[PDB]
């Protein structure tokens, strides 16, 4: 109960609120007035009970009632005042929010922080509550804001701020309202929301971040949501924006990474500089410098990687004297994966024609491109080798020899072009090999280019009446991966034409899956300009007419996390009903694809896909690996290591092949030895079948990629910014392994390569300004987040001294340890240049 | 093989405020929740073989199915059975049964008028050992431990980093250690430490009291023991806590006292399962002890129990990060240096620190507030301290 | 099958496909002959 101060209180604030039942001149200022002071002193303290609204739990009718009769003046606006402090507690949220839309204004400020809370929620709610279909109400609501914002943003309270500004989808005063000190606060809070935010409010929310780190001159930032948003001309608008060389210098590491290649005019100093980083030309050398920090120069042989020493070898001396091609083709596969980037390998650079002659047809073109392969990003050093092999005597392998090329031109750029001219002249190869080769590693070396020479010397192959169906398909993915993420209409209207002019029974064979393939592969990141693709693919008939709407669908909401476009999805994977299947494997490829965009999502898309492999019929648990894969790429959970164990001994062998490349894509470049063991546990299990001994084979080699110094992750800066290059050279993968048999198996193993095409490697090498190398102390672990909103970098703790250059696990990040350096970019990943501090002194 | 069956656990959902970024992220788990629970309630709906396979295995064996122990294999077909009632019977194997399951000793499925082998039950797992897996991951991780950085550091290279980076424990040559004491004061953060560890790890874990793993009858006690361990063995790469091994961990010592001696064959197959003949395996162990010196030394010692993780009283550092972890949910007022409760030397541990934040928000709730003050903090201080009673000498020394 | 909630924004996009279609847009008896049953 009550007591003697209590008592009291409630007795005076009886008799005011009893007072009012006449119309006495002497009341209604007096009443009023007492009744604003005493709701105003309680208000305006702590958060301690409102003892005035505890005690007022009268009936507003009567005083709704004579506010409409009395006092047309200030006497009615006092008592809006009243009534809606008092509705902040009961629940009257359209009358609480138009007494202070019409009563007296004063001020939000003047009453509270809740008061300000409680007006934002009913704001919000009215504004969700109201349509189109009048203005009017808008606009005082919009003055409330007005003055909402600035208090949430003085009183740290930018959680709201924001908030509001996102129910009111106008997000344009936070250009002219936001402080030094809390600009990264909404920034983080932006960047974290747009992922969970569905169409069209991410892009708007990410354009608004983007203004707000322009103005305040966050140029790497601004950057990181340009390449977000995936649009040139902002990212052309920062580049000219940029007047200081060392974040020049920094945005073209960057840029480098992401594979963005933009023309740089002449007008901008420091021209060739940026373009020869852009063009990431030092990365190999850097690489090898990386090598000798760690003393593995050495390169290594599938014999000791697959560790035979170890093998318990039930037949001695009689079953293994026999070399079958396709152990051979594992083991080529396996001397060069993890090899590979190293410049030098102990098997295929001093005894190469004799490697390559005990390998027939397809293994010609693998051991032709896995020789490049042996070699990144040296362009000249690793023409240098390939021009004897392509010179060789089954010019049949010349093609291989192109590969190579294309995958040693992968991640770089020269001047001179060499694979453009090297391929200029075999494009146009009559032979199906030769246009093969030719076009694949075209588009290996040009992987992002949208370079509109190109594409048009593409375009005829299309339109080749001639022109096989595998080379149809090997040219679409290649349009599809040199205009990745950027809805070509030239490219769309190619594919849409050759789809359209192509028949029943020759579409019915597998590769022309990838036709819709690079169609999807140029529209990665945007579902905005798909309706009208959905429309002209629905020309086609079903079930191929089913097939690409759910291809085009996954391309279309490339980690946008659109829950709909997953429930339409998950829908098609569960009408249980060969061709038909495919739908539904495609849809289980969508959910991955979808989910692995936010960490949440993917965690959730763990769980379906269990749900799936242990409620699923047959094309559904051949699927579900491949989906396993792309959620995880060089992440070695031990949980889905642990499924895929689980289900690598299944009866079904295209279950048990597509957990094996799963194993392979999860576990590839971490150099997990219990992966490893396991590894070699099913390579002794399967050592009858060559099938699945070949892809363990390949799983032992894609896990000890280069050392375990190589992920194929497509993500970057955080894991928040995709890779479009990436992506495709995953999604490419992973369909033309939704038929391991005839693609993987059959004629087609050089579409492993398309790997290389996502292959990015791993560092810390730090340079200083004149991009020298520079050994700084770095406390390097992992990033959890120890508190909530605070915009800290997550709080890098399981704290680890290291000095540069470093090798970071994936989910694992770093810090400088020391203050005598401030990077450029606070994002510590790959090559970074540190700034010397001007603010330290000896 | 068995392999591990980890503990289930939701994505975490930060930041903790209670604004939008959160609702989007529960919002989010909500959908994928959702889009299983309509998966999984459309698969069975739409199904329209393996039926007549299970109308005749289930129709041949019958039910009820008696559960029994093989004893003897005398033919391909025929083997000694021994009924729970200790009465052997030479029954037949049915040609529906794995011969290559049936070991002596193992428990077998019989049909319950002929006891006709009919097939063999797998688990067989005592109750109270299948109650110790974890299924629910608690909530508690690495990021809700204040301080406590070299601990956390040994605990993980111990328990967790060979499971994830086994690479380097191969390259150099060591065998990662397999056993850790997690020994201290109390209310230092050693049950948090486990709890954080079971929450983060990818492998099975197993929860003990360390007196839950003693039984009634005379022979109960080891052989749970050893079921329990055999049980982290299917599992293979396992976690098995023992909280409060002082139970059983006491020293040994020679007494008639009929149930102390069983005590100590019970703590005697416990060391011989952590280090005795035969190897044990992919297990790791985790025992905490609030007293370690009334522990016997055959148990504690290296090969048997490979770290001994010291938990001191906290110091003003982790003191200072105990605070803040743990009014990191509260809404702190202006006037509130926290410093003052982190200095002086009350001897205040995690728990304390833990207690006086509840008390400090108690005390705001006195006063109707929402919002902690330094006075309310002052207050709870020595409202909760009053633990000890004088621990201490006098004016002697100066 | 059955199709589920998904509140999240389920609400807002069939509100806002709701807008985009609008962006779009006796006897009483019977002859009888000589075999007539009658009830
Ligand atoms: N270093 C710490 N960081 C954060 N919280 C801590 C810390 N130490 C203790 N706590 C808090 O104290 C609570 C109780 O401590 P805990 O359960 O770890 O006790 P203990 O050290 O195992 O003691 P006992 O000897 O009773 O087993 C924990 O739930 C946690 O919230
Ligand atoms: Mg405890």
């Amino acid at each position: 109960e009550l007591s003697e101060e209590d008592k009291q209180l409630q007795d005076e604030l009886e008799m005011l609120v009893e007072r009012l039942g006449e119309k006495d001149t002497s009341l209604y200022r007096p009443a009023l007035e007492e009744l604003r002071r005493q709701i105003r002193s309680s208000t305006t303290s702590m958060t301690s009970v409102p003892k005035p609204l505890k005690f007022l739990r009268p009936h507003y009718g009567k005083l709704k009632e004579i506010y409409e009769n009395m006092a047309p003046g200030e006497n009615k606006r006092f008592a809006a005042d009243i009534i809606s402090v008092l509705a902040m507690t009961m629940s009257g949220e359209r009358e609480c929010l138009k007494y202070r839309l019409v009563g007296s204004q004063e001020e939000l400020a003047s009453w509270g922080h809740e008061y300000v809370r409680h007006l934002a929620g009913e704001v919000a709610k009215e504004w969700q509550e109201l349509d189109d279909a009048e203005k009017v109400q808008r606009e005082p609501l919009l003055t409330l804001v007005k003055e909402i914002v600035p208090y949430n943003m003085a009183h740290n309270a930018e959680h709201e701020a924001c908030d509001l500004l996102m129910e009111i989808e106008q997000v344009d005063m936070l250009e002219k309202d936001i402080d030094e000190n809390a600009y990264a606060k909404v920034c983080l809070y932006l960047t974290s929301c747009v992922n969970y935010v569905p169409e069209p409010e991410n892009s708007a929310l990410l354009r608004c971040a983007l203004g707000v780190f322009r103005k305040f001159s966050r140029f790497p930032e601004a950057l990181r949501l340009a390449l977000m948003l995936n649009d040139m001309e902002l990212v052309e608008d920062i580049f000219t924006s940029c007047k200081d060389v060392v974040v020049q210098k920094q945005m073209a590491f960057m840029l480098g990474r992401h594979g963005v290649f933009l023309e740089l005019s002449e007008d901008v100093e420091e021209y060739e500089d940026l373009t020869e980083i852009m063009s990431n030309v030092q990365l190999n050398s850097n690489f090898l410098a990386l090598a000798r920090e760690l003393d593995i120069m050495e390169p290594k042989v599938p014999d000791d990687i697959y560790k035979t020493h170890l093998e318990n070898n039930r037949f001695g001396g009689s079953g293994s004297q026999v070399d079958s091609a396709r152990m051979n083709l594992a083991s080529s596969f396996v001397n060069g994966f993890v090899n590979a980037a190293f410049g030098q390998d102990k098997l295929l650079t001093d005894d190469g024609n004799k490697w390559l002659y005990k390998n027939k047809d397809h293994g010609m073109l693998s051991a032709a491109a896995s020789l490049g392969m042996i070699l990144l990003w040296d362009v000249d050093g690793g023409l240098t080798q390939i021009d004897k092999y392509l010179y060789s005597s089954e010019d049949y392998i010349k093609s291989g020899a192109l590969l190579a090329c294309g995958i040693v031109n992968s991640g770089v750029r020269n001047e001179c072009d060499p694979a453009l001219a090297l391929l200029s002249d075999y494009v146009l190869h009559n032979s199906n090999t030769m246009r093969l080769g030719s076009i694949f590693g075209l588009g290996l070396a040009y992987a992002g280019s949208n370079r509109e020479d190109v594409l048009t010397l593409l375009l005829p192959v299309m339109g080749d009446s001639k022109s096989s169906m595998e080379v149809a398909g090997v040219t679409a993915l290649a349009c599809g991966m040199i205009a990745v993420g950027s809805c070509n209409g030239d490219v769309t209207s190619t594919i849409l034409q050759t789809i359209m002019e192509k028949s029943e029974t020759e579409l019915k064979d597998t590769y022309a899956r990838w036709l819709p393939l690079g169609l999807g592969l140029n529209h990665l990141g945007k579902g905005e300009a798909i309706e009208a693709i959905l429309a002209a693919l629905e020309v086609v008939s079903e079930p191929f007419r089913s097939f690409a709407n759910t291809l085009v669908d996954v391309c279309a909401y490339a980690g946008s996390g659109n829950v709909l476009k997953v429930q339409q999805l998950l829908h098609i994977c569960s009408e249980h009903f060969a061709d038909m299947g495919a739908h539904q494997g495609v849809a289980v490829l969508g959910i991955a694809l979808i989910a692995m965009g936010e960490e949440i999502g993917a965690e959730m898309a763990l769980r379906t896909f269990g749900h799936l492999l242990r409620y699923g019929e047959p094309t559904l648990r051949r699927a579900v690996p491949l989906a396993l894969a792309l959620i995880s790429v060089s992440n070695p959970r031990l949980n889905i290591l642990d499924t895929l164990s689980k289900f690598s001994h299944d009866a079904d062998p295209e279950v048990s092949y597509n957990s094996i490349f799963a194993m392979g894509m999860v576990g590839s470049g971490t150099n997990n030895a219990r992966l490893a063991a396991m590894l070699r546990q099913l390579a002794q299990y399967h050592a009858k079948d060559p099938n699945n001994l070949f892809m363990v084979r390949l799983a032992q080699g894609l896990t000890h990629l280069g050392k375990g110094t190589l992920t194929l992750c497509p993500y970057h800066s955080d894991r928040q910014l995709m890779s479009q290059v990436a992506v495709a050279g995953l999604l490419t993968v992973l369909v033309s392994f939704l038929d391991v048999r005839n693609i993987i198996l059959g004629k087609s193993h050089y579409v492993l390569y398309g790997l290389v095409a996502a292959m990015q490697p791993r560092m810390l090498v730090t340079f200083d300004e004149e991009l020298r190398p520079l050994p700084v102390s770095v406390r390097v672990g992992q990033a959890v987040d120890v508190v909530g909103q605070a915009g800290k970098p997550k709080t890098i703790t399981g704290f680890q001294t290291h000095t540069t250059p470093v090798l970071l696990a994936h989910g694992e990040r770093a810090e400088l340890a020391t203050e005598e350096f401030l990077p450029v970019t606070p994002i510590l990943e790959g090559f970074v240049i540190l700034r010397k501090n001007p603010n330290y002194d000896l | 093989t068995k392999g591990p069956d980890a503990a289930s656990k939701l994505p975490l959902v930060t930041p903790h405020t209670q604004c939008r970024l959160k609702l989007l992220k529960l919002e989010r788990i909500k959908d994928y929740l959702l889009m299983e629970e309509e998966f999984i309630r459309n698969q069975e709906q739409m199904k329209p073989k393996q039926e007549e396979e299970r109308s005749k295995v289930d129709d041949l064996r019958g039910t009820p199915m008696s559960v029994g122990t093989l004893e003897e294999i005398i033919d391909d077909n025929h083997a000694i059975v021994s009924t729970s009632v200790g009465s052997e019977h030479y029954v037949s194997i049915l040609s529906f049964v794995d011969k290559d399951l049936l070991e002596p000793g193992c428990s077998v499925l019989l049909n319950h008028k002929v006891h006709a082998v009919i097939g063999v039950l797998m688990d067989d797992t005592d109750p109270l050992v299948t109650v110790m897996k974890v299924e629910k991951a608690p909530q508690e991780t690495y990021a809700d431990i204040g301080g406590l950085d070299n601990q956390i550091q040994e605990i993980k290279e111990s328990v967790e980093l060979p499971l994830t980076h086994p690479e380097y424990y191969e390259e150099m040559g060591i065998k990662p250690p397999k056993g850790v004491i997690l020994y201290g004061p109390p209310g230092t953060g050693k049950t948090l430490l486990a709890k954080a560890v079971a929450n983060q790890t990818s492998a099975t874990f197993l929860r003990v009291v360390g007196s839950e793993l003693i039984q009634k009858y005379l022979g109960d006690g080891p052989k749970l023991v050893r079921e329990l361990f055999r049980v982290a063995e299917e599992h293979a790469p396992s976690i098995v806590f023992i909280d409060e091994i002082d139970a059983i961990g006491t020293k040994r010592y020679d007494s008639n006292s009929g149930g102390e001696r069983e005590i100590q064959r019970t703590m005697l197959e416990l060391l011989n399962q952590l280090d005795g003949f035969d190897s044990r395996g992919d297990v790791k162990v985790i025992m905490a002890t609030n007293r370690i010196e009334t522990l016997d030394p055959a148990l504690i010692r290296p090969g048997r129990i490979d770290r001994k993780i010291e938990f001191p009283l906290p110091d003003e550092k982790t003191k200072k990060r105990i605070f803040q972890i743990h009014t990191s949910r509260m809404t702190l007022a202006d006037d509130v240096t926290l410093d003052d409760l982190i200095m002086a030397k009350d001897d205040l541990s995690g728990a304390d620190i833990k207690a006086i934040c509840t008390e400090a928000g108690l005390m705001a709730l006195r006063e109707r507030r929402m919002k902690v003050t330094n006075e309310d903090f002052k207050k709870s201080k020595e409202n909760v301290l009053y633990k000890k009673q004088e621990g201490t000498p006098e004016g002697l020394y100066l | 099958k059955v199709s589920t909630a998904v509140l999240s924004i389920t609400a807002k996009a069939k509100k806002k496909e709701k807008e985009k279609e609008k962006k779009e847009e006796e006897p009483n008896f019977q002859l009888l002959d000589n075999p007539a049953r009658v009830m």
